């Protein structure tokens, strides 16, 4: 269990890394092509900061 | 008037110039009814369609 326990807490703990990735934080959408397509210059960098 | 401000759309800032983003300064305005406009209708000034 020691040892299994090394492998499983970097795994665990890199995959909610990417799991990241895929929530807003408040933006209009989380996938940052889709912010681009539908938003101005000047108002999509508040979204995108 | 109002179309003359940074990061603005409209029949004037996409073609007649833009103001950048980062722009700094001031706009002034104010009224010329009584010296730029005659009795008819004046055609002295152009724009871009």
């Amino acid at each position: 269990g020691k040892l299994q326990d090394v492998v499983n807490q970097n795994a665990q703990a890199l995959n909610t890394l990417v799991k990241q990735l895929s929530s807003n934080f408040g933006a209009i959408s989380s996938v940052l092509n889709d912010i681009l397509s539908r938003l101005d210059p000047p108002e999509a960098e508040v979204q995108i900061d | 008037v109002r179309q003359i401000a940074p990061g603005q759309t409209g029949k004037i800032a996409d073609y007649n110039y833009k103001l950048p983003d980062d722009f700094t300064g001031c706009v002034i305005a104010w009224n010329s009814n009584n010296l730029d406009s005659k009795v008819g209708g004046n055609y002295n000034y152009l724009y871009r369609l």
